[PDB]
RNA sequence: AAAAUG
RNA sequence: AGAGUUAAAUUAUAACUAAGCUGUAAAAAGCCCUAGUUAAAAUAAAAUAACCCACGAAAGUGACUCUAAUAAUCCUGACACACGAUAGCUAGGACCCAAACUGGGAUUAGAUACCCCACUAUGCCUAGCCCUAAACCCAAAUAGUUACAUAACAAAACUA
């Protein structure tokens, strides 16, 4: 469920201390963010290790 | 002069408000079996509103009861008791997928 | 001369009351490859999925039974002055004019 | 220390599957918030920064939940348009 | 009514004469406050086991 | 200083019949010995209003309010005598003194005989 | 019941527990408090190993002593039970029965807050 | 095949055996996976250290011991030293969050040990000691 | 990581 | 505001194992009276609950228990009275951990800085001072209205 928003921001009618302090106005935009491309990582370091074990032993 | 005009009266189709599972119940610090259903079995954290689904009063009351029982010597803090581990699942959190 | 208060008091929509979990008859007026546009007749047209049983029997003009959920799906969002209208209704399929 | 050991944050391996049991255990900690708690407790954060982090996280969560709600509301209009050409 | 309610409870209080009986009775009559809940909102007791 | 007895059978269980017929066990529980400080505040308010005021029912009156706040001022001074570093209750006592003085000025302006 | 006392006694023999309870209730009465009921919760595993009186305690019997006591005598009983060597953990709280159960009215639906920003055209 | 991920606590009457021993007698592999090192020590159920191997002891160096490869090699050598004393099953206890966390866990399996249980005993102070100041001022 | 001036 | 208590971590302290531990993009310095596991007082702080928005006039407050307790039959109002985060001063006590300053090691042409290690004042308790903050929600207090009406941005425009 969506968190409550009543009495959170600093307004003229709000009597209490503001709770949330938005960096940018909380207006729902008309476009979603572009999907993030995942950061790559090295592959089979585990099998490279057993490959080099033969070379260090033999 | 029209007898078919709408009359300003209360809504008859007003559905009853949803109740938390413990509305009009008694929360206690000695009921470790009840307090254990709202704590994680592996870590011991107290579940939030989005997990339990309790209205505003009983969430604070169950939190205070858990915190009191953890220090009075009735319930462990780090884990949920295996004796009460087999209780029915009330929380809405799913770990194993 | 009949007055609008008088005919609205006897309108079927007034007799239905809330539109939640109400059984209505609708007639299909448009057909998509897999979506059926059913006009239950209240304000808007609902869109339903073609079932697996007797799927060939759903044609244009066919009368079906619906369990109405909402007359018009609207809701409020952040920073919106008014609702976001879906121009549709919510209903589910039960049968096709069982008579 | 005072509690009995091998009860909390323990996952039992099934049929020798260790890689998946570790993923299950990692899911336990991520969904209980322990991983972020450790990464945050590595270095101390001042209360002024803690309040800003809480406010930013709450605003981001509210925006994300509202966007997801609108997306799920508008999923119905994903169907192919039958009035093409009008 | 509250005075009458307490009057009935005054008979079952623990006193010097009742100390020896009450201690032994408590040592032989264990009590449990454990009770759980369900999603429907009903209470379930472990005492039927 | 006033000395309210601990076995006084406090106000909430004083005007009901049959209080003296029950035994000492019930009478002790229904007395000030088992009571908190707010009960003693009510008892002191009652005992001061029965002797200082002329109409105990007229609470909205200036002199009744002055007596009611005098009870609270005495309680606040007693609290101060125990807690020296308490600044919140010190502020409460100092503001109640000003309120009582303001209403005493108003009473002096309106009804002189009652003020004296 | 006004006050409640959650007495965690050391796990020990039946006559020793009887004597400890008798002397504890005698100490409760000597301060001017009437004990209303005595309840035994049974001897279970302690949630954690409690270190008290230079002893590591793993077991312990639970007891519930509800009574009526003046507000002035609450602390002296705590000091007595602290130096009592057969008590693992003394705790005096308010009895849960004196707080009346208010009507837990239910989940009142809260609407989405609106007019948080002006009507400027973005 | 009703299998529960919950631990077999000694308080119950369950019947589970690994190489003829109960869950309470199976040795422990304490694995501290720090941000710059990974230390593995195999102790018995009686808290007697059997095998100890760490990336520093594996002939590594300052920054090369922080990688997951050093953790895997340390796990392999710790597994070899454990098998030297005749052990079959062990319970892994992971301490700390680091890069050599999963790699040194799988190192025991690569070196010839069967992992039956993994317990995350990570230090989580409930706002106890104040940690050091944040970097990048 | 680093890294000034016109 | 007082009084009492501690669940996790940390440490002074003992026992087994190892020759390394810490440290960063990489190193060096430091510690090898070092490190891992099993037990362990004192001090400091108070995970999740909190997607909660309550209390207090403000500063401020969210580990537990008990006591006292949160002015005004409720307008505004000072240079008068009382408070007033952190930082700083005095006396006594405490010191796990963090850290101004300082001393070493990195980088740089220089680095009396950002990076690493150690430590002091200090952060902790009682008593007495100091009376300062981007003490800001930069929006004064009290009762109101959605009438006329967008310099711009931002939290809409306004009355007595
Ligand atoms: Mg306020
Ligand atoms: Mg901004
Ligand atoms: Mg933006
Ligand atoms: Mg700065
Ligand atoms: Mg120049
Ligand atoms: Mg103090
Ligand atoms: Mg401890
Ligand atoms: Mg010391
Ligand atoms: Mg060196
Ligand atoms: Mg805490
Ligand atoms: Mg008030
Ligand atoms: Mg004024
Ligand atoms: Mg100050
Ligand atoms: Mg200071
Ligand atoms: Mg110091
Ligand atoms: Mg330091
Ligand atoms: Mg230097
Ligand atoms: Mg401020
Ligand atoms: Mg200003
Ligand atoms: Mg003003
Ligand atoms: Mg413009
Ligand atoms: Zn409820």
């Amino acid at each position: 469920a969506t968190p409550s928003l009543r009495g959170r921001l600093a307004r003229l009618g709000n009597p209490r201390r503001p709770i949330l302090k938005p960096n940018k106005p909380l207006i729902l935009a008309n476009h979603v963010g572009e999907r993030r491309r995942e950061k790559g990582e090295a592959t089979c370091i585990t099998e490279m290790s057993v490959m080099m074990a033969c070379w260090k032993q033999n | 002069s029209n007898e078919d005009l709408p009359v300003p009266m209360e809504n008859p189709y007003k559905e009853p408000l949803k109740k938390c599972i413990l509305c009009e119940k008694h929360v206690d610090y000695k009921n470790v079996q009840l307090l254990s259903q709202f704590i994680s079995p592996f870590t011991g954290c107290i579940y939030g509103r989005h997990i339990t689904g309790l209205c505003g009063k009983k969430q604070k009351e169950i939190t205070k009861a858990i915190k009191r029982a953890q220090i009075l010597g009735f319930m462990p803090v780090t884990y949920k008791d295996p004796a009460y581990l087999k209780d029915p699942k009330v929380c809405n959190i799913k770990y194993r997928e | 001369v009949e007055s609008f208060a008088s005919m609205l008091r006897h309108s079927p929509l007034t007799q239905m009351g809330p539109a939640k979990n109400k059984l209505v008859i609708g007639q299909i007026f448009h057909i998509v490859e897999d979506d059926l546009y059913i006009d239950f007749g209240g304000k808007f047209h609902c869109v339903c999925k073609r079932p697996e049983v007797d799927g060939e029997k759903y044609q244009k003009g066919t009368r079906v039974r619906l369990r109405l959920l909402d007359l018009e799906l609207t809701s409020r969002f952040l920073g919106a002055t008014t609702d976001t209208t879906i121009l549709e209704a919510d209903a589910v399929l039960l049968g096709l004019q069982e008579s | 220390a005072n509690h009995l050991k091998f009860i909390a944050r323990t996952v039992m391996v099934q049929e020798g599957n260790v890689e998946g049991a570790y993923r299950t255990l990692n899911r336990i900690l991520t969904m209980d918030g322990l991983i972020e708690d450790i990464k945050r407790r590595r270095y101390y954060e001042k209360p002024c920064r803690r309040r800003q982090r809480e406010s930013y996280e709450t605003c981001r969560r509210i925006y994300n939940m509202e966007m997801a709600r609108k997306i799920n509301f508008l999923m119905r209009k994903n169907r192919a348009d039958p009035w093409q050409g009008c | 009514q509250e005075v009458l309610q307490l009057q009935e409870e005054a008979k079952t209080f623990i006193t010097r004469e009742n100390l020896e009986a009450r201690v032994e009775e408590a040592l032989d009559s264990p009590k449990s406050y454990n009770w759980a809940i369900t999603r429907e909102g009903l209470v379930v007791r472990p005492q039927q086991k | 200083q006033d000395d309210p007895p601990p076995s006084m059978l406090l106000l909430d269980y004083q005007n009901v019949p049959g209080i003296h017929k029950v035994d000492d066990v019930v009478k002790r529980l229904l007395s000030l010995e088992m009571a908190n400080q707010k009960e003693k505040l009510k008892i002191k308010k009652m005992q001061l209003m029965n002797k200082v005021l002329e109409n105990p029912e007229d609470t909205s009156s200036l002199e009744a309010r002055i007596v009611a706040l005098t009870v609270k001022i005495r309680n606040y001074e007693e609290h101060m005598q125990k807690h020296r570093k308490d600044k919140a209750h010190k502020r409460f006592l100092l503001m109640s003194i000003d309120q009582r003085k303001k209403m005493l000025k108003n009473l002096r302006e309106t009804n002189y005989a009652v003020f004296e | 019941p006004r006050y409640e006392l959650a007495l965690i006694l050391k796990a020990m023999q039946r006559p020793e527990t009887a004597a400890a309870l008798k002397r504890t209730l005698e100490a409760l009465m000597d301060r001017g408090a009437v004990v209303r009921n005595l309840e035994n919760l049974g001897e279970r595993m302690l949630p954690y190993k409690i270190s008290a009186h230079n002893q590591r305690h793993s077991r312990g019997g639970y007891f519930l002593v509800d009574f009526y006591a003046p507000a002035t005598t609450v602390e002296s009983m705590m000091e007595h039970l602290s130096r009592d060597i057969d008590v693992i953990r003394p705790n005096i709280v308010k009895h849960p029965l004196t707080q009346e159960v208010k009507e837990c009215e239910g989940i009142v639906p809260v609407p989405l807050e609106e007019k948080l920003y002006s009507t400027k055209k973005r | 095949s009703s299998f529960s991920i919950y631990p077999p606590i000694p308080g119950q009457e369950n019947s589970l055996r690994w190489a003829g021993k109960k869950f309470e007698e199976i040795p422990i592999a304490h694995i501290k996976a720090s941000y710059n090192n990974t230390q593995i020590q195999v102790v018995s159920a009686a808290h007697q250290p059997l095998a100890h191997a760490s990336c520093g002891t594996e002939g590594f160096r300052n920054a090369k011991k922080g990688t997951g490869i050093a953790a895997q090699t340390a796990g392999i050598a710790a597994a070899a030293k454990a098998t030297g004393k005749g052990v079959t099953h062990v319970r892994v206890v992971v301490k700390g969050l680091g890069p050599g966390r999963l790699s040194a866990i799988k190192g025991l399996t690569m070196g010839g040990l069967e992992v039956i249980s993994i317990t995350d005993n990570t230090p989580i102070p409930h706002n106890g000691c104040r940690p050091r100041k944040a970097r990048r001022l």
